[PDB]
RNA sequence: CAGAGUGUAGCUUAACACAAAGCACCCAACUUACACUUAGGAGAUUUCAACUUAACUUGACCGCUCUGACCA
């Protein structure tokens, strides 16, 4: 044993949802990219049909033309309506609900007691002899409020580990402080009931882990944490 | 009967045990640039240096000549950052180098270089004209 | 991110002209593809024949 | 009549010459140099040089290379070198950085190619 | 016992791999018919073109700096967690360091563009496979 | 020579791996993986090779060994929706599947979590992304069947 | 907050000056891809003084890591 509690933290991210939108420059490699290529390919099957409407008009059997076949293809798709990539979440920054800023990757903060303070963490749970370090981890996703996510733990190695001191009234030789290990894992699928989502859980991207996380415990989050 | 080596012998650091996870040369060129650093250095075995390699008094050769000039490498490296990044500013400089029809103005460059490294390169010529060896021994 | 490896050309020799199109899936998430002919959008149906025997039975008069 | 160092048959390069054109290309810089057999080195340009380098957008593209072959040619035959040898690779050689410094030597005065021993 | 022979000979037909299509080029292309104009390009666009190829260079040497990064930062915090683990429990470090058995097989699926719509009814239909079958023959 | 110092100088074949000239079969030790199958499957051609170009050139910078690349056969699927107010299906549109697979092996435990992370980070859209252990099932798949063989069986 | 060491872009006991160098990197074409090769791209002395000089020796200045304290 030790002075120092081993203690098993849980990452729970959310990996985005849609792809990020293009930057200025890569808009326009976009573009470039697309161009190039008309200009190396060879004919497709659907241009050379509207290069036969036009020699028929310069001379003077479908009926439908190929600019034809065009216009009832895009009225299609201006009926159908595409899904809001920026969900009404976004707009009320509703951080409790796993919808909000679908093309960004975000991390599941949940807020605890510890000495008789609010102070945002990540789950974690004290080990249990006979259980190992990862074991603790998948333990923390199960003692939480009613949920039904379901996570893929990617191996057994700590991310990270954050080390605290208790204050001098707690602080004794049997329990100086406790060690925290953290653990990646990505939520297949599941989300907090509606009875869990009273509080206490926010759902954050890493620029704004700071807001809620601590200077010294943020310094250490930050760095397993991804930022792409 | 065998001697044992009288130094280090070649690729002797190379690490056997992994093989496969050493950085592999993959092209001539870089094979070639360390063949021939490798050759320059000096070997206990007999080499060709040795015995076409011309023998020159070790002692550095005296220097009987003017002092050199006192310059400023912090001012002299200032402004020529500056000249730098003033001459590739010029759009027109980037569009003749991408297309190839950049030239540099001979005159200039020797004029240039008759001030900087021109005395240090007629140096070298005089040596291996031998001026040096038959003029001031 | 997803533009690490997105920006991209047919990289063939001789290839034909190819359009990008929207290809919606069953559960309505699109992802741009590149099809043969200019659509604009490519649905893809869902496939009676998956679908289990007791709801087909039930499920025979709500196709209707 | 002086005797090149014949030999060396199965390696590269070939010591059958007075002097020698080398050009070497690093990442940031490109160097020429003529240098003799014995290892001396006569004469040499480089992009290194501030004389060279303040006209020179990039010291590491065609005209760089082309505008070494220009100088040192000048160099050259300043010093009284009119023949060598030029012992390049073959992608070397077919690369347009070569081809053009190559021809700015020739167009300087520089043969790039040495005549015979005269054994009798 | 003539049965038995013939089977030892058999597997001297070594296996032959299954060609590609994607590598074939179809036999359509060929035609001259189906060739685009090739029209030339402008002095302008060529220089668009280049100086935006430049920028694209560094644009994506920037973006390898920050993945070369983010492995250097991830690998450094997960050798510090290693070592203190070893040190607070090394019996619990011993299992750390296993290879997990259970992780693969892993899959995983691009990020689409526009998110799933909760009420939407495809158009029913079939999905028919062209895919040709290619058997070897001695 | 054999009695001067320098016997030996000259010395390479054990530089180099010797090389022999049906497969033997690769597994990992209990710190390590074994041979690993990286399946990209995307229905554009062009995001699948991009992608397994990106992912053959990040193992090459973290020095893992890429045993093989290749492709799979090219799947195609023909979609035949409904015809308005009718009964019989009419062919929409032609949808192929292309596969790329980059081979990996020595892939250590604790790195593991590191390469994933990277490799499911950067999926660009509609590419699939499955990771499976090399098998004998897999190498065989690439190879076509006998239908004779089979016979007599 | 305090102490300690420490400082060239990613590495370098590169940098005498004639010069901030070599390699490692990034894009494009070639390659199924990789690799090779070709043709391109990005760049550092933390800052200010100190006796000529000073990437180098001195002090401050700033960054960096380490240790202790504060620290649920
Ligand atoms: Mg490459």
């Amino acid at each position: 044993g030790s002075p120092w509690r081993l203690l098993g933290a849980l990452c729970l991210q959310r990996p985005p949802v849609v792809s990020k939108p293009l930057t200025p420059l890569q808009e326009e490699m976009a573009s470039l990219l697309q161009q190039i290529e008309i200009e190396r390919s060879l004919y497709s099957d659907h241009e050379l049909r509207a290069l036969d409407e036009n020699q028929r008009l310069a001379k003077k059997q479908d009926i439908l033309l190929a600019q034809d076949l065009e216009d009832m293809w895009e009225q299609k798709f201006l009926q159908f309506k595409l899904g809001a990539r920026i969900t009404e979440a976004d707009e009320k920054n509703d951080r409790t609900s796993l919808n909000r800023k679908l093309d960004r990757n975000l991390v599941l903060l949940v807020r605890e007691k510890f000495g008789d303070q609010d102070v945002w963490i990540l789950p974690q749970a004290e080990w249990q002899p006979g259980e190992t370090l990862r074991g603790t981890a998948e333990r923390t996703l199960a003692t939480l409020s009613e949920n039904n996510m379901e996570a893929k733990f990617l191996g057994n190695a700590p991310c990270g580990h954050y080390t605290f001191k208790f204050p001098q009234a707690m602080r004794t030789e049997s329990n100086l402080g406790a060690k925290v290990f953290f653990f990646k894992a990505l939520l297949l699928t599941g989300d907090f009931s509606q009875a869990g989502n009273k509080g206490h859980h926010v759902w954050v991207t890493k620029d704004e882990l700071g807001d809620y996380l601590k200077p010294k415990y943020l310094a250490q989050v930050r760095r397993f944490v991804s930022d792409l | 009967r065998r001697t044992p080596p009288l130094g280090p012998m070649p690729n002797s650091d190379i690490d056997l045990s992994n093989l496969e996870r050493l950085e592999k040369y993959r092209s001539f060129d870089r094979y070639r640039r360390r063949a021939e650093q490798e050759a320059q250095a000096p070997h206990w075995w007999r080499t060709y240096r040795e015995y076409f390699g011309e023998k020159t008094d070790p002692k550095e050769k005296i220097d009987i000549g003017l002092p050199p000039p006192k310059v400023s490498r912090t001012q002299q490296l200032l402004e020529r950052k500056q000249a730098i990044q003033e001459l590739r500013a010029n759009v027109e400089e980037e569009r003749a180098a991408r297309l190839r029809t950049a030239s540099v103005p001979l005159d200039a460059v020797r004029a240039e270089w008759e001030r900087t490294c021109g005395p240090y390169h007629k140096q070298r010529l005089a040596e291996y004209y031998g001026l040096y060896r038959d003029l001031f021994h | 991110d997803s533009s690490r490896a997105s920006l991209t050309r047919v990289h063939r020799q001789a290839y034909a002209r190819l359009y990008p199109v929207l290809l919606v899936k069953q559960d309505g998430s699109t992802i741009h593809i590149r099809y043969r002919e200019p659509r604009r959008m490519l649905a893809m149906p869902i496939d009676l024949d998956t679908l289990s025997p007791e709801e087909r039975r039930a499920r025979l008069r709500k196709r209707e | 009549v002086a005797r090149k160092e014949r030999g060396w048959r199965t390696v590269f390069p070939s010591r059958e010459f007075w002097h020698r054109l080398r050009v070497i290309r690093t990442q940031h810089h490109v160097e020429a140099l003529v240098e003799h057999q014995n290892g001396k080195v006569v004469v040499s340009a480089s992009t290194r040089e501030w004389a060279i380098k303040k006209h020179l957008y990039s010291t590491r593209n065609v005209v760089a290379c082309e505008s070494i072959g220009r100088v040192l040619a000048q160099r050259c035959l300043e010093a009284g070198i009119n023949f060598m040898v030029y012992q390049p690779t073959p992608w070397e050689a077919a690369s347009d950085s070569m081809k053009r410094l190559q021809s700015a030597m020739t167009e300087g005065g520089v043969v790039l190619r040495e005549p015979q021993r005269i054994y009798e | 016992e003539r049965l038995k022979r013939k089977i030892r000979k058999l597997e001297k037909a070594t296996q032959e791999l299954i060609p590609i299509e994607d590598f074939i080029t179809p036999l359509k292309f060929l035609d001259k018919a189906r060739e685009r104009p090739q029209v030339e390009l402008t002095f302008e666009e060529t220089e668009r073109r280049a100086l935006l190829l430049k920028k694209w260079s560094l644009y994506k040497q920037q973006e390898r700096k920050m993945e070369r990064d983010t492995i250097r930062a991830m690998l450094e915090a997960q050798q510090e967690a290693l070592e203190e683990l070893q040190l607070e429990s090394p019996k619990l470090h011993a299992e750390a360091i296993k290879r997990d058995p259970n992780l693969f097989p892993f899959e995983k699926e691009g990020p689409h563009y526009t998110p799933p719509i909760p009420n939407y009814q495809p158009p029913e239909g079939r999905y028919n496979d062209i895919t040709k079958v290619y058997t070897q023959v001695e | 020579y054999k009695t001067k110092p320098t016997h030996g100088i000259g010395k390479y074949k054990h530089l180099i791996k010797a090389e022999e000239p049906v497969r033997a079969i690769n597994l990992g030790t209990d710190y390590e993986y074994g041979v690993l199958n990286i399946h990209l499957t995307a229905y554009d051609m062009t995001l699948a090779e991009s992608y397994a170009q990106y992912v053959h050139n990040l193992c090459n910078s973290l020095s893992i060994k890429v045993e093989e690349s290749y492709a799979m056969p090219t799947k195609t699927i023909e979609v035949l929706q409904l015809q308005d107010q009718g009964s019989k299906m009419l062919l929409d549109s032609v949808l192929t599947t292309h596969e790329r697979v980059v081979q990996i092996s020595g892939l250590s435990a604790t790195f593991a979590e590191i390469f994933l992370e990277i490799i499911q980070s950067s999926l660009p859209e509609g590419v699939r992304l499955s990771v499976k252990e090399h098998t004998e099932e897999d190498f065989k798949g690439r190879f076509k069947a006998r239908p004779e063989l089979e016979e007599l069986l």
